[PDB]
């Protein structure tokens, strides 16, 4: 590719990056997030730990 | 796929006979590898000066 500034969109440079999430047959890995609440101590509140 | 680890560091009174009594051992690592094992040896510093 001779890139060049003056170029018509469709011909400037993309960057391109491809993520593929495989599954083999491990025990487990990364995986999405998990935020963190707060602690109301002395009140029926249902919970999560 | 974890292979586990629990260790435990007492002091004898002796210096290389096994005693006798009873120790707990604590958990110290976990690493999910998935890493099949069927056989393992020790690795020790020798004599040179
Ligand atoms: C460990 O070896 C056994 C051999 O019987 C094999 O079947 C198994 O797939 C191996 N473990 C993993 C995680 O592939």
């Amino acid at each position: 590719y001779g890139f060049q500034p003056t170029n018509g969109v469709g011909y400037q440079p993309y960057r391109v990056v491809v993520l593929s999430f495989e599954l083999l047959h491990a025990p487990a890995t990364v995986c999405g997030p998990k935020k963190s609440t707060n602690l109301v101590k002395n009140k029926c509140v249902n919970f999560n730990f | 796929g974890y292979f586990k680890i629990y260790s435990k560091h007492t002091p004898i009174n002796l210096v290389r006979d096994l005693p006798q009594g009873f120790s707990a051992l604590e958990p110290l690592v976990d690493l999910p590898i998935g890493i099949n094992i069927t056989r393992f040896q020790t690795l020790l510093a020798l004599h040179r000066s």
